[PDB]
RNA sequence: GGAAGCUGGAAGACGGAAUCGUUAUUAAGCGCCAGGUAGUCCUGGACACUGAAUCC
RNA sequence: UUUUUUUUUUUUUUU
RNA sequence: CGUAGCUGUAGAUGAAUGCUAAUUAUAGAGUAU
RNA sequence: UUUUUUUUUU
């Protein structure tokens, strides 16, 4: 390990990798592992130079907590998702709470349920249960031991909206109600100044009382006095009502207190902004043809806010986009939340790394015969791209 | 492959706004001006009040309302069969922008005076 | 080891460090080669090719020596450079014979460059040339970029670790091995900074100090004539040719590659690991130079502030014994960047200054003489500093330059107050008497190029220069002007001043002299021999800029014109001779600037 | 975040930064204008000429700045208060369009407009005051507390505006009423608000009863550095009962809780400046602590100059004598202190004390002077303090130089009155005739004469004197002599107000011809 | 001012319908040169403009089912010339028109230039002392190359602007606009 | 007369039989306009890309 | 071009 | 430019496009279901 | 075969 060891493959046990990554492999690596005929063969991942720069930052961040260390997430733009197969397993081995989500779009382009509400945020009861069930597979034994704060008890609505933001939707309804009821006091001049001021004072008294009686938020009365954060089993029991309120409660809880280092990795982040496959009546004439934007849903919105990374006093977030699901085009980075100083633009594989990749497949009995004479010839054909290299060599005998 | 706008991602049907950030096609322009007819009539100051019934929101979604919108929108993109080669249709936003700005129609996003532009 | 038959994952926790400790010249290496000659000989069509050439060079190296040039002036041009490079470094009635040999080596060294650049060097000869220059401290701003590409393409080649050594015997007696793979990995940290801190600017770059310059973008101007005009009947012309010649206009442009930046990024990461190892102070100076880059590293990744913060944290926690000697190089590089951990770092570095000067005898002239020498050549490996002081005749000639640049470095900071007012007076008085005895001659005179570096700092830090004028009476006018005219029409005046900044470059065009006029204006800031000398200096420098006051940068022209219409300026200078009609010329070109309020920036109001 | 900045060191000392970013500003895109403006904010030196150039161009380029950009640009003006007559026309031309029912802009817009010159009735006050009184049903707790400090600094308020915020706190505070939930949440939102409204001599019946502690046994309210708010609110016209439940407390009578050098002396001293309170028999114990604290070397060059300047007023509350502790017992070798940052603070302190010495028994009463030897010792300090400022004059910001002129002109009266050695060079070169960026004054809206206003250069940096009204309007025991040559009530706290007002009258008579001046215009404390 | 004008350039173009007719014009133009008062005569540059062609179609003898066709080709020729620094207008305009022969029309294009304020500055330079304290080819244009480059760039700019504006105002049924009635 | 939305249960998976001919940028597919002096064709004229096989 | 891009190709032209 | 490569849907037993209460465009006039 | 922006979410 170090600068001297760049572009090498690290062996991984088949059984150990599954336990460390219960959800699955990071990226499209599952398509390349099935090609190996041997079932007992190990899995190798190349150590690109982009991982060395990122790994060093995490080392200093852990030592400080025991303004020099970074306190914001990064962004990989341009093999951006290849590093995820080596950075996540390593961090998890160092007692780090890592949130794994390689396929966040599965909760937006599949069979589900939507229920409109006054808050204007659609919820998914069916997909809300799968988020916590998959996260607890490997992150267990730590959430239960972690305590729970008392300053963030129950200030979230059913759809995960804050109390202050949820009650604002009813401001218009209450505004007209008070205007019609003012005739009782308006109809009983005196100095032309105090008479008008006294009438206005009645509005303040009535508004204060109206903002605390009509609204009846649900303060998770099912659990009066919690003791931990992993002891919330009632969320898994009830799904029709208590599906989204508990999802946001854990999200807010992991910002205030600081006991353990955390990490969040969201892959394929370029397919969360575009429109979803849902249909509704929220279109702005011809903007969506009657479709629900992906960022307007509950689950996608939770992982579609990079400007909030500052509140993460425990850790930080990270995302990468390399697939061809949508044309990147200009891909404005300034109007999204990230800055120009936090974008890691990787490049194509160097000739040195290209040779190692070809030799790696030989040990796996993937290719038939790859003469050294044509080793450099194939570099110009595919251009050294990883996607074009594996596909070109797979179709043909290779070399 | 079959993208909208071609290789150069052309857009000859949308109009930008100087204020805020919101764009819409010419199809929605007709509906916006008709819906906000009360503000336009009062701004200036029976034969004059002929389009009052069309201001209804539900009437536009009916069979009768659908035909009225299509009548005004002549589909400028469609033309004669001889209009080939250099004689190709251009962006009709030049005429639409003038009417939208002179009528002083408020923007759905923020209530403002004439702030539309070609884009 | 795990029970599954794999490496324990706990081992891969931290990142390893780098070495680069040893550093030797090409002098002692040759001595060992000449001794181990009988042991090196112990070691298909290609079998003879790799043996015949491989032994001929061994016997020769110890093309007829260092004589028989010109006629002789391929690996021939490469091996010749070694003899000359090694001969020069040997130095580091008697002055007559020595000068004859010293001059010949320098003249021959430059001649070999012309033939070397005309042929593209191979991977096996590019590194040898670059390494030799570093030892001899003889770089080239034109040749460095060309040789940097070869070292990069081959480094990332497929045959890097598997390929054996180069056949020059130079690699046989080397610590590293595995051909270029590990050879560059164990490169001294001193030489690593060169790649990162490489100037890629061309000669056309003159819009910073010289003035305005319009670059051309259309060299070829193809115009037809009457004798070479195509006939009217062009249809038959094509039928009278063997093959197609004329074709549609299709020309391919040249796309610039990384140009060595790809290799520089990898080298930058090595310096980061060599910070928390508690190494020597001399070795740590190289890390700062790389982090203080301005044209290669840029700000792509968010690692620059992190590396700088770590370097400052370790540097602060050190003894004064090892920090006192190393003060000019560290302060010069650390002052070029701003970070949060700036005030705390500079406070520690200021305290040692008080004791360093007091112990050296600064307010027994041998104590101050030896101290300066170590800071000028011994400490700085290959750095080129303010005014080009870079790695004594009678008195106070070399030590003055060292002290001149030190003051400017502390006043350069942009994070907090540079220093205390009391320190400025003490520092100013320290050199006040020292410069008095600087031999009141020869070419060893303080040029305006290095003089302007100090005057520039005082014009931006908000600190007014003291009334002391002895520094201005030992510089510029004294011999830098009279000597220039002594050594060998209307249009003739312009060429006289233009020739000054041609080869020797006594001044940076309009960069250094530009601030000279502004400082002389503001000096005695209050107002209801110093007065006599100020008038003579202002007029002398004004007449040397007016003739060429047509091709200068607009930003520079404003400063010159601004510092003439002031109360401090001498009278009878703004008359209808060269300035009255020239004032409206600038205003007409740039009418957007204030016309009535011309003297508002630094006019009769001083500041 | 990890702040980092790189300097243009391409040629290592080529060109001139102040000049380089001067011509490009005349022709640049709207985005580039904002980027260059921030450079001067963090810069060391300030150029008055460059400030006017940016202001003039802002009005022309106001047609492409988004509403968020205008607020961000206005925010940068908070430091070094500076403005031009052409700046008001630009902001007034787009303030109406910015009214989109904003929740937070009610405070940010009001706070930014507090300084410089505002309160323009039929351009700015009409829309802001009309929109703030009807939006009292959505103000956050944090915003309401901050609004108290804003209204306090205003001049010539109206009953409808004051009453709007008075009733807002009564209902808001009741919700929290029903140890950290009250000790730092309930009491904090009570005394802070009462002081704000008390400045405008306004109070209602349904606020005093609720604000005061109902139970007299409610001890341990606030520390020594927060209890002064309750005392300052009272002692105005007829207020009492809030001070102590029966003038017998447990943490505010026996030398507070605990006073020491552990970062506590400065905190209490700073709180006494913005609160109009006189050191009574119990509050005078702070002066004694200075004698021992000044002995330490660390305290002599870390907080000594800051404390002396920030509490120069009310001489019989900090120093035993005006010259005893104001002398230089050991300052001969310790005079230098961070070039100019703290050295200038000593000059102002020596000037305010001079005014108190003269205006003590020569027609003002309220004390008596000391022996004539006191003046001799005082002059020995100022003579050696002004010289050190000559080479460090360029290392002062716009705000630092603005206040220097007020303290510099004072020495030009006593010296010639019938002395300082450097009074003919330093005091008659720049300190007498300054041309720094002159900000606009804070004028009321009671006169209703904004259609005929002007500007004249004088000590208060600008004034209201039009050509039509030129020399014509603005130009018993406490009214006869106190309203004449003094013209300063002993509300606010007069030691500073008297010095600024007297200098303004003289500066307007020496150069300009302006007779029959009606000063009035006494802002709240 | 009218007196301050000067003929910057004069682009002379030809349009001939026959190969022989175009060749005669070239020889006639050359003969008119090498006879002026100045040492070097005005030598314009050559610039061919391709050769447009047209050929309609018609059915072919009547009473046939369109089994054969007969085409009628109508070729054309063009030629363009460039001028720079035309000091003598009489010796250039007369020569160009006098070189015609047969059905060979012409189309000239004048180009004038007006000078602004004559730059007059830089008087006798100041001076002080220390205080002691030809090459003309046969068939080539005599004008400087710098002048041609400055004028050539202007021509390329006008052509681009004209093509862009002309394309915008090019639609069938002129005067028709959408939803105008 | 041309095109378009909506609506849609017009008639067809028959015949490996037989008649019209291609001398390779041939054959087989796909895409564009120039003229026909307002619109107005699946034919004719005319250009460009992918482009196999056989004993001819 | 390790602060560079963010991508299919036509039937006249850089004389 | 079209079949692109690439990539989502149903690895269509069910993709045939004519019929018409109804409008788009040229024209002086092409209308009635 | 379909992207965000002028700001009111701990």
């Amino acid at each position: 390990v170090g600068v001297e060891d760049v572009g090498r493959f690290r062996l991984f046990d088949r059984h150990r990798l599954v336990e460390l990554l219960p959800e699955g492999l990071a990226g499209e690596l599952s398509r390349d592992v099935e090609m190996i005929p041997s079932a007992t063969s190990p899995i190798g991942v190349m150590l690109r130079k982009a991982t060395l720069e990122l790994q060093m930052q995490l080392e200093l961040f852990a030592r400080v907590h025991a303004l020099a260390a970074v306190q914001r997430g990064f962004l990989l733009d341009g093999g951006k998702s290849c590093v995820l197969n080596y950075l996540i397993p390593w961090a998890r081995e160092n007692n780090w709470l890592v949130v794994y989500e390689p396929l966040p779009s599965r909760y937006a382009r599949e069979i589900g349920d939507i229920k409109r509400s006054s808050a204007g945020v659609y919820i998914q009861s069916s997909f809300s249960q799968e988020f916590l069930e998959r996260l607890g597979r490997f992150n267990r034994r730590l959430l239960e031991e972690l305590p729970v704060a008392r300053r963030c008890y129950g200030q979230a609505a059913l759809d995960g909206v804050h109390r202050l933001y949820a009650e604002r939707s009813y401001h218009s309804l209450l505004e007209k109600a008070l205007e019609k009821d003012l005739d009782e006091i308006r109809e009983q001049l005196d100095s032309q100044l105090r008479e008008e001021i006294l009438l206005a004072r009645e509005r303040l008294a009535l508004w204060h009382t109206y903002r605390r009686e009509v609204s009846i938020p649900s303060m998770k009365s099912r659990l009066p006095n919690p003791a931990s954060v992993w002891e919330i089993a009632e969320f898994g029991l009830q799904n029709e009502a208590f599906a989204t309120q508990a999802l946001y409660e854990v999200w807010e809880q992991l910002k205030k207190q600081t006991q353990l280092n955390v990490l969040i990795a969201v892959d394929e982040w370029n397919e969360c902004f575009p429109v979803s496959e849902y249909v509704s009546m929220r279109y702005e004439g011809t903007r969506f043809n009657g479709h629900i934007p992906a960022f307007h849903l509950s689950t996608p919105r939770l992982l579609s806010r990079f400007d909030d990374a500052q509140q993460f006093q425990r850790g930080l977030k990270i995302c990468a986009t390399s697939w061809r699901r949508s044309n990147r085009r200009d891909y404005r980075p300034d109007l999204l939340g990230v800055r120009q100083e936090e974008i890691r633009t990787v490049r194509n594989f160097s000739p040195l790394e290209f040779a190692n990749f070809v030799a790696y497949y030989h040990k796996k009995k993937i290719l038939h015969e790859f003469p050294r004479e044509k080793l450099d010839y194939f570099y110009m054909l595919s251009g050294g791209n990883g996607f074009q290299a594996r596909r070109l060599l797979a179709s043909l005998y290779g070399g | 492959a079959r993208r909208v706008g071609g290789i150069g991602r052309r857009c000859f049907l949308t109009l930008h706004c100087s204020a805020c950030s919101f764009f819409f096609q010419t199809s929605d322009a007709i509906k916006l001006i008709l819906t906000q007819q009360h503000h336009i009539l009062r701004k200036k100051g029976a034969s004059k009040f002929s389009l009052l019934p069309l201001a209804d929101a539900s009437l536009l979604l009916k069979r009768r309302g659908a035909l009225v919108l299509r009548s005004l929108h002549g589909d400028p993109l469609v033309g004669s069969r001889r209009q080939r080669g250099e004689f190709a249709p251009q962006a009709p936003t030049a005429e639409m922008a003038k009417m939208l700005n002179k009528s002083c129609v408020p923007c759905p996003r923020c209530k403002r005076e004439g702030r539309w532009e070609e884009g | 080891l795990l029970d599954t038959g794999e490496i324990v994952p706990g081992a891969f926790a931290s990142v390893k460090k780098v070495g680069d400790f040893p550093l030797l010249p090409l002098s002692l290496l040759l001595s060992r080669l000449k001794e181990r000659r009988q042991e090196l000989l112990r070691d298909f069509a290609r079998e003879e090719e790799r043996i015949q050439r491989k032994i001929k060079i061994l016997e020769l190296l110890a093309s007829q020596g260092a004589i028989g040039d010109a006629k002789r002036i391929h690996a021939d041009a490469v091996n010749l450079l070694l003899l000359l490079a090694a001969e020069a470094e040997t130095l580091a009635e008697e002055r007559q014979l020595w000068r004859l040999k010293c001059e010949g080596n320098e003249e021959k060294w430059n001649l070999c460059i012309s033939r070397l650049k005309e042929l593209a060097l191979d991977h096996e000869d590019s590194f040898l040339v670059f390494y030799a220059m570093c030892s001899t401290n003889r770089f080239d701003a034109v040749l460095l970029p060309a040789l940097l590409e070869r070292l990069e393409a081959s480094f990332f080649s497929s045959q890097a670790l598997s390929k054996p050594l180069f056949h020059p015997i130079f690699e046989v007696w080397d610590p590293p091995c595995e051909s270029f793979a590990a050879l560059i990995n164990v490169l001294p940290l001193s030489a690593k900074a060169v790649v990162v801190t490489a100037d890629r600017r061309s000669e056309r770059e003159r819009r910073e100090n010289e003035g305005w310059l319009a670059p051309p973008e259309a060299p070829p101007l193809v115009l037809p004539n009457w004798q070479t005009m195509h006939p009217v009947d062009m249809e038959a012309w094509e039928k009278k040719q063997r093959r197609v010649v004329r074709t549609r206009h299709v020309k391919a442009k040249i796309i610039r590659q990384a140009d060595g930046r790809k290799l520089a990024a990898t080298m930058a990461l090595h310096g980061r690991q060599a910070i928390h190892r508690d190494a020597a102070v001399s070795s740590l100076v190289s890390v700062a130079a790389m982090c203080a880059s301005n044209s290669q590293r840029a700000l792509r990744g968010e690692l620059l502030p992190e590396t700088l913060n770590l370097l400052a944290a370790e540097l602060l926690g050190r003894s004064a014994d090892a920090l006192s000697p190393h003060l000019l190089s560290l302060s010069f590089l650390l002052s070029q960047s701003s970070v949060s951990l700036t005030e705390r770092l500079f406070l520690h570095l200021e305290a040692v200054l008080r004791g360093w000067l007091e112990e050296n005898g600064f307010v027994a002239s041998e104590k101050r003489r030896k101290a300066s020498e170590e800071q000028l050549r011994n400490l700085p490996p290959g750095l080129n500093v303010f005014g080009l002081v870079q790695s004594d005749t009678e008195s106070a000639l070399w030590e003055s330059r060292v002290l001149a640049a030190l003051l400017s470095s502390f006043l350069r900071v942009d994070d907090y107050r540079p220093s205390l007012d009391f320190v400025l007076l003490l520092s100013d008085a320290l050199r006040n008497s020292l410069r008095r005895t600087a031999v009141l001659h020869e070419k060893d005179v303080l040029s305006l190029k290095e003089t302007g570096a100090l005057l520039s700092s005082f014009a931006t830090s908000g600190y007014a220069v003291p009334p002391s004028l002895m520094a201005c009476l030992v510089e510029h006018f004294l011999y830098d002007v009279d000597l220039f005219l002594t050594s060998s029409s209307s249009s003739s005046a312009e060429e006289a001043e233009q020739l000054s900044q041609s080869f020797f470059c006594s001044s940076r065009g309009r960069a250094t002299p530009g601030d000279c006029a502004t400082l002389l204006h503001s000096l005695a800031s209050p107002s209801p021999n110093l007065e006599k000398l100020r008038f003579e200096a202002m007029t002398q420098a004004w007449r040397l800029v007016a003739p060429v006051l047509h091709l200068l940068q607009p930003p520079c022209k404003l400063l010159i014109l601004n510092s003439l219409q002031t109360a401090h300026a001498p009278p009878d200078v703004s008359s209808t001779a060269f300035f009255q009609r020239s004032l409206e010329t600038f205003l007409r070109d740039n009418p957007d600037v204030d016309s009535s309020l011309l003297g508002s920036l630094f006019g009769t109001q001083g500041r | 975040f990890s702040s980092l900045r790189l300097s243009q060191k391409d040629a290592r000392g080529s060109g001139y930064l102040p000049a380089q970013r001067f011509l490009s500003l005349l022709k640049a895109s709207p985005e580039e204008y904002r980027s260059l403006l921030r450079e001067a904010t963090q810069a060391k030196i300030v150029d008055p000429a460059f400030l006017r150039v940016a202001s003039q161009r802002f009005f022309a380029l106001s047609d492409r700045f988004y509403p968020p950009e205008i607020l961000d640009i206005l925010s940068d003006f908070a430091s070094f208060p500076y403005s031009d007559e052409a700046l008001l026309a630009a902001v007034a031309g787009r303030l109406e369009d910015q009214l989109v029912e904003p929740s937070p802009k009610r405070l940010a817009a009001l706070l930014s407009l507090s300084a410089r010159l505002g309160l323009c009735h039929p351009s700015i006050r009409d829309p802001l005051t009309k929109h703030i009184e009807e939006k009292m049903y959505a103000f956050d707790a944090a915003l309401l507390d901050s609004l108290c400090r804003t209204v306090g600094s205003l001049l010539s308020p109206r009953l409808p505006l004051l009453d709007g915020l008075a009733t807002q706190a009564q209902l808001l505070a009741s919700d929290l009423r029903a140890d950290e939930v009250a000790q730092r949440r309930y009491i904090a939102l009570l005394f802070r608000c009462l002081e704000g409204l008390s400045r405008q001599r306004y109070s209602q019946s349904a606020l005093v009863d609720a604000c005061v502690a109902c139970a007299e046994q409610h001890g341990q309210a606030f520390p020594l550095h927060d209890t002064l708010r309750a005392v300052a609110a009272a002692r105005r016209l007829d207020l009492a009962g809030i001070e102590e439940p029966l003038r017998r407390s447990d943490m505010a009578d026996k030398v507070n809780r605990a006073t020491d050098r552990g970062d506590q002396l400065l905190a209490l001293l700073r709180h006494l400046d913005l609160l109009r309170l006189r050191d009574s028999q119990l509050l005078q114990k702070v002066s004694e602590a200075v004698e021992l604290h000044s002995q330490k070397a660390a305290f002599l060059a870390t907080q000594l100059p800051e404390a002396l300047l920030h509490l120069t007023r009310l001489a019989p509350a900090d120093l035993r004598l005006p010259v005893a502790l104001l002398s230089q017992p050991s300052l001969l070798a310790m005079a230098p202190r961070l070039s100019a940052a703290q050295l200038q603070q000593l000059l102002s302190a020596s000037a305010l004390v001079l005014f108190q010495h003269i205006q003590r028994r020569e027609g003002g009463q309220g004390g008596d002077p000391l022996i004539a030897r006191e003046a001799e010792a005082l002059a020995k300090t100022v003579e050696r303090f002004l010289d050190l400022l000559k080479p460090q004059f360029l290392s002062l910001n716009l705000r630092d130089r603005r206040a220097l002129k007020e303290a510099a002109s004072l020495f030009l009266v006593e010296a010639k009155g019938a002395a300082l050695a450097p009074k003919t060079v330093d005091f008659c070169c720049f300190l007498e005739e300054a041309d720094v960026a002159p900000p606009l004054p804070l004028a009321p809206s009671g006169g209703v004469d904004f259609q005929s206003v002007g500007l004249v250069e004088a000590c208060s940096r600008l004034v209201l004197c039009a050509d039509a009204r030129f020399s014509e309007t603005r130009n018993e025991t406490t009214t006869c002599k106190l309203g004449g040559v003094s013209t300063d009530l002993p509300v606010s706290i007069t030691p500073q107000a008297a010095s600024s007002l007297l200098l303004t009258q003289l500066a307007l008579i020496r150069r300009g011809i302006l007779r029959h001046e009606i000063q009035t215009c006494i802002p709240p404390p | 001012a009218l007196s301050a004008y000067s003929l910057r350039s004069l682009i002379v173009t030809y349009n001939s319908r026959n190969r022989s007719s175009m060749n005669a014009t070239i020889e006639n133009l050359k003969n008119a040169l090498r006879w002026t008062s100045p040492s070097e005569s005005s030598s314009p540059s050559s610039a061919p403009s391709s050769a447009p062609s047209s050929a309609p179609s018609s059915s072919w003898s009547p009473f046939k089912y369109k089994y054969a066709l007969r085409h009628y080709v109508f070729e054309d020729h063009r030629y363009a010339f460039a001028f720079y620094d035309v000091n003598s207008v009489q010796e250039v305009v007369s020569a160009a028109l006098g070189a015609m022969a047969g059905e060979t029309c012409c189309s000239c294009r004048f180009s004038w230039r007006f000078a602004g304020r004559p730059p007059v500055s830089l008087p006798t330079p100041p001076r002080l002392v220390p205080s002691s304290r030809a090459t003309v080819l046969r068939g080539h244009c005599p004008t400087d190359k710098e002048f041609i480059r400055r004028a050539l760039e202007e021509e390329q700019a006008v052509e681009r602007i004209r093509k862009k504006l002309d394309k915008k105002q090019l639609q069938w049924f002129p005067g028709k606009t959408p939803w105008a009635p």
